[PDB]
């Protein structure tokens, strides 16, 4: 049921990339819902939380290279969940595939819950080379989707206060982040709460050669709904 | 000071004529009050802000699309023309193509070339200006007739194009990369004008050939720039060098498109991910023309053999279709079938090319299969609305099964139809598939759904029809396309050929050959292939012979085929039962189809049962299913709740497909056969739907949320309800508009504005009071929408003595977070009291503006909302339309504020108060506040002097 999940993934992945095929019932999907999603179950209810997961993590990547992201998304995380301790690093792939998927789907609050459950385990299980890995690229993550988002005092939990707290000349300290990148964000972040387009055009151009490409997503987001806002119709 | 025409036309141009992006929306609204007749010496002057272009041209089209007539559209149309056309004449004359790695070969060009891009004084006025034109080209789809872009500035628009996508690139080798907003702006000009047909008619000529070139060069450097690393190729394993380096070029991105611009691909890493859309479709696009169609659709293993001929087509490079004596190995198959079907075909002659060719591949093992599935996907490429054989233009047509609602076009319901085509724009920018759309424009969302009386139909006339069981957004082809109704309606059949290309030889032909193909030893993949060819291109049948030639081979495939195939009933199923329910479905032979359909649904594997209930879906499409002897209806609303009472809790576990079609078969039964699906059978599923509406965003995926919401919505909006689940409806709605996600916010929204809508003292107050929450503890997206639905909401549900006080107190706050829009919609509301001759109510509100205002801990704030609220309680035009003027400071207390402040307190006092004990009233509250400070002080001078 492994090797059948090559044959019904290939048989789909076939239609899909290889051949496109503008005439899918979209057949191979809910059957390709067996094999994987099926033992997925079974693994577990017989036993092998191990590498169980491995076989969700296929099926995932599976279903984010079809046009699934979101639930691409959830197999993603479920995987995460279920390495989860056992496994650190594992578990931070996992949530950073699961992160990247949320962003394909347009899903930010949800890709910002997966960024602080990363931020905030690779520190209480940072007690190596990666961690100092996953740190800094989640703390410029979530502080673009929290400029982003821009939410307002009431809805603002104490982790997001504090990080879009690190970041004002009251404060100074790099925590993980490289020196010359700190003081892009900071200055990324004083010029956004402060309605300045022209600051934050000069950083977008400076910062492309630092950020990751899903971070330059994330800072064109910041830019675009900074100059053009998301809601007024027009 | 007179607060007049010219007062205002200069305090307009204090914030129109600089250069800065900070209120580009504020200054289209400013720019929109400016005099209809004098708007275009305003905006043609040399100072004006060419960023406010993009937002002139969308309040414009939101003004058009309004049905209303828009002059600044017009205008915002008629500068970018202009300005396209003056910035194109600085050009060198002759254009040699951008080799963007040859070293400065055309020197003189190339160097009159850098002193005319290489400056940023030019320079920075090309994204600018292409943004602008992206705006207007991403409209020319949906205008009248005299406003697409006119036959003459055609050739100066590819000219500019070119020219900005030569400049980002030489910003790319010169200077570092451009910007995320230009590379947008250039790329999205580029897309968008090599999808329409006026513009592809002129890039795709003889005397352009250096432009298209130039165009396949500079896209790919860039995506060489972007998506890889220096120093990587882009892919993993006679006549000018140029034209066969444009070739290879366009073939390495062809070949791309499956793993570097493939959206999620473990390639596409590189690739920002909003530039992977825009590039996919200008690939597509630039694939099309026909200087490299030729050598693009030939697989590359064919030129890894002895296939090498002497092309000649104006260019030098148009080669033959390929002898199918190379189609005969499968690789090279599969890679021409990607080739023509990621590209489509670009006229009715290569139709007919690749439809021979197949056919001549169709005479074994396996391209048999292969050249059945080309098949059946090249006459489904003719099916598409808005160009036929474009996959970069057009989608798959679709005919949805649920008819208009009459509960709209009445005067609730034309009310209900704008308040929530707004969510529904909101909630299509935030969760749709933009699958049809290739650009950054969020409010450009389509849908394919051409008229069967044709023409597309609009988007905010298809609310609640399109099959609830796709996908927001998803345009793919799902089983149940073209409803049952609209084979009936399009080609009259009682219960012709499409775009360019003659699909009723090819149908019939195809139904022949299946026919006579099955029905005697051929293997089961092959046979099982067959019926899915047959289910997939019956929706293109027209005459009824066919159908019913349909409806027999497969009853004699089913009487001949063992019961042993289980994955030839997933297709055998819906194919009977998409052909017996449009022979109108009867007693004598289509009556074994509830057989059929009764034993498929105890299925043991998901597929046949999915199909089943596609089949299903078909037949009650209007057959009198059975015909009142509807012996189905209990076993399909039996099969339903069970195996939805299941799939309530957990449901991202069970499969989407699943869940969608069986909440669709649902909704339809509930809708269309309320009397035989018993009663409680709907508030039972509406109880499903609220365990599943109810669940967490783990437990109930975003999709099947936005499903079952809209199908309760249309359930509720059709009055085939009683009300005793109507009354359950009510309920169920309120309780999800407090959630933390922003889309599942948006929809409970318009499922509450429909409740509230359609069911018609307290209870309104609670409901205004949970969209004041909303507002108050909502994200800028959330909250903005709601702001702006607010004011109907309240003009339209309470009179206004109920709730003006609300709306000041949530003005007037500490705890609100975007008093900004709450400024507008103060705005919104006095300005209809201004009409309805209530201007004395007004009066009576801002003369409460003792103690809640003027008490501010911020001053600056305080004087800002006094601004704010004595422009929205003014009956005088130009001072009513500065409003964008001052939400633009929120904070910034300068002393032209002041100055503003003063003038508006001045002339409230002087045109609305009239009454002179009131007056000294309103005098004796700046000298409590007092304030020797400017603002206040300054005020009281003033009112002293009046």
């Amino acid at each position: 049921l492994t090797e059948a999940a090559r044959l019904f993934l290939r048989q789909e992945r076939d239609a899909r990339q290889r051949l496109v095929c503008p005439a899918a019932y979209g057949e191979p999907l809910q059957a390709a819902a067996s094999a994987l999603g099926a033992a997925v179950r079974l693994h577990l209810e017989l036993g092998q939380p191990a590498a169980a997961a491995a076989l969700c993590l296929e099926l995932a990547a599976a279903l984010r290279d079809l046009g699934q992201p979101a639930a691409a998304a959830g197999h993603f995380q479920r995987a995460a969940q279920l390495q989860l301790p056992q496994l650190p690093l594992a578990a931070l792939q996992a949530l950073g595939e699961a992160a990247s998927c949320q962003l394909l789907a347009r899903d930010y609050t949800g890709a910002l819950a997966v960024f602080t459950r990363m931020q905030r385990l690779a520190r209480e299980h940072g007690s190596l080379g990666a961690f100092s890995d996953v740190l800094v690229r989640c703390e410029v993550s979530r502080v673009l989707l929290l400029l982003l988002l821009q939410p307002p005092p009431a809805k603002l939990l104490p982790e997001h206060a504090q990080t879009l707290e690190k970041y004002s000349w009251e404060a100074f300290s790099s925590g993980q982040l490289p020196e010359e990148l700190f003081l892009l964000l900071q200055s990324l972040v004083m010029a956004t709460h402060e309605k300045d387009t022209e600051a934050i055009k000069s950083l977008q151009v400076e910062m492309w050669p630092l950020l990751t490409a899903e971070q330059n997503h994330l800072l064109h987001l910041v830019l675009q709904e900074t100059i053009s806002p998301s809601g007024q119709g027009v | 000071v007179s607060p007049d025409k010219d007062w205002y036309v200069h305090l307009v141009k204090s914030q129109c004529w600089t250069r800065s992006d900070s209120a580009l929306l504020e200054g289209a609204e400013l720019v929109n009050r400016i005099p209809a007749e004098d708007m275009n010496a305003f905006m043609m002057n040399s100072e004006f802000n060419l960023s406010l272009l993009a937002p002139c041209l969308s309040l414009g089209m939101s003004e058009i699309s309004g049905g209303q007539k828009s002059a600044l559209f017009e205008a915002a149309r008629e500068v970018t023309l202009a300005r396209v056309s003056g910035t194109v004449q600085q050009l060198p004359a002759v254009h040699h193509v951008f080799q963007p790695e040859l070293p400065a070969e055309p020197a003189a060009y190339w160097s009159k070339l850098n002193d005319l891009f290489g400056d940023a004084a030019l320079y920075q006025s090309l994204p600018t200006l292409a943004r602008a034109l992206a705006q207007y080209l991403v409209v020319v789809s949906k205008l009248p007739s005299h406003l697409h872009l006119p036959p003459e500035k055609e050739k100066d628009i590819v000219k500019f194009v070119v020219a900005t996508l030569e400049a980002l690139s030489w910003h790319l080798i010169h200077e570092q990369i451009p910007l995320s907003l230009d590379l947008q702006a250039g790329l999205d000009c580029c897309c968008l004008a090599l999808q329409l047909p006026g513009l592809w008619s002129v890039v795709s000529s003889t005397e352009f050939v250096t432009h298209a070139c130039s165009l396949i060069h500079c896209v790919h450097f860039i995506l060489e720039a972007v998506a890889v690393q220096p120093g990587e190729q882009l892919l993993s394993p006679q006549n000018p060098k140029y034209i066969t380096a444009a070739c290879e070029m366009v073939a390495e991105m062809v070949e791309s498109l499956q793993s570097v611009l493939a959206l999620g691909h473990k390639r596409n890493s590189g690739v920002p991910a909003f530039l992977t859309p825009l590039l996919r479709n200008i690939i597509i696009s630039l694939a099309r023309l026909p200087l490299v169609n030729s050598y693009t659709r030939v697989p590359p293993l064919v030129w890894k053999l002895g296939w090498s001929p002497k092309p000649g087509g104006d260019f030098g490079t148009a080669f033959p279709e390929i002898p199918v004596e190379f189609l005969q190995e499968k690789e090279v198959f599969k890679e021409f079938i990607y080739r023509i079907n990621t590209l489509g075909w670009t006229s009715r002659t290569q139709f007919e090319e690749t439809w021979a060719t197949l056919l001549g591949v169709l005479v074994r093992t396996q391209i048999n299969v292969l050249a059945v599935q080309a098949i059946t996907s090249l006459v489904l490429s003719a099916m598409t609305v808005p160009v036929a054989g474009n996959p970069a233009v057009s989608c798959l047509e679709q005919q949805p099964r649920n008819k208009p609602l009459k509960a709209l076009d009445t005067r609730f319901g034309r009310k209900l139809s704008i308040i929530r085509g707004i969510v529904e724009q909101e909630i299509q920018a935030m969760v749709s598939k933009r699958e049809n759309i290739a650009t950054h424009h969020l409010y450009q969302a389509w849908d394919p759904v051409p008229s069967l009386s044709g023409a597309l139909i609009s988007h905010e006339k298809l609310l609640l029809q399109i099959n609830p069981e796709r996908e927001l957004g998803s345009m793919s082809y799902k089983l149940g396309q073209v409803s049952i109704h609209s084979v009936w309606l399009g080609n009259s059949i009682t219960p012709k050929h499409r775009a360019g290309v003659d699909i009723h030889s090819c149908s019939q032909f195809l139904l022949e050959l299946y026919s006579r193909w099955i029905l005697p030893r051929t293997p089961a993949i092959l046979i099982s292939e067959v019926v899915r060819s047959l289910l997939v291109v019956s929706d293109l049948f027209t005459e009824r012979n066919q159908f019913e030639l349909m409806y027999v081979t497969l009853t004699e495939l089913r009487r001949v085929h063992p019961s042993e195939d289980e994955i030839l009933a997933q297709y055998l199923v819906p194919a009977t039962c998409k052909a017996a329910a449009v022979l109108g479905m009867d007693k004598a032979v289509a009556e074994p189809v509830s057989r059929l359909l009764e034993s498929t649904l105890r299925s043991s594997h998901l597929p046949s049962r999915v199909g089943a209930l596609h089949g299903i879906l078909y037949v009650l499409e209007c057959d009198l299913l059975d015909d009142t002897a509807k012996q189905l209806i209990p076993v399909i609303s039996d099969y339903l709740l069970s195996n939805l009472k299941g799939i309530a809790h957990c449901v991202n576990i069970h499969s989407q497909q699943h869940v969608l079609v069986m909440c669709a078969t649902a909704f339809y039964l509930i809708e269309n056969y309320p009397l035989d699906v018993g009663p409680e059978f709907s508030a039972s599923i509406i109880q499903m739907c609220g365990v599943m509406l109810s669940g967490s965003e783990e437990s109930t995926p975003s999709i099947i949320y936005h499903c079952a919401l809209r199908g309760l919505e249309r359930l509720l909006l059709s009055e085939q309800l009683s009300r005793l689940d109507a009354e359950s409806l009510v309920k169920l709605s309120v309780d999800r508009v407090n959630v933390h996600s922003p889309h599942r916010a948006m929809a409970a929204l318009g499922l509450m504005l429909t409740c509230m809508y359609t069911g018609k003292v307290i209870v309104a107050m609670e409901r205004v009071s949970v969209l004041f929450d909303r507002i108050r503890k909502g994200f800028p997206c959330e909250a903005r929408v709601v702001a702006r639905i607010l004011p109907q909401f309240l003009d339209d549900f309470f009179p206004p003595q109920d709730i003006m006080n609300k709306v000041i107190g949530e003005f007037l706050s500490n705890q609100q977070p975007y008093p900004q829009f709450m400024a507008t919609v103060v705005y919104k509301v006095f300005q209809t009291l201004h009409s309805t001759g209530q201007s004395s109510m007004v009066r009576d509100w801002v003369m409460l503006s003792l103690s809640n205002f003027t008490q501010r801990a911020p001053v600056a704030m305080a004087t800002w909302s006094l601004s704010c609220f004595f422009v929205s309680a003014s009956t005088s035009p130009w001072v009513a339309a500065i409003l964008p003027h001052v939400i633009s400071r929120m904070g910034k207390l300068e002393q032209v504020d002041v100055n503003l402040f003063c003038l508006v307190a001045t002339d409230f006092y002087r045109h609305q108060i009239e009454e002179e004990l009131d007056r000294r009233a309103f005098q004796s509250v700046l000298e409590v506040v007092a304030a020797p400070g400017s603002p206040y002080h300054r005020l009281l001078t003033c009112l002293r002097n009046v």
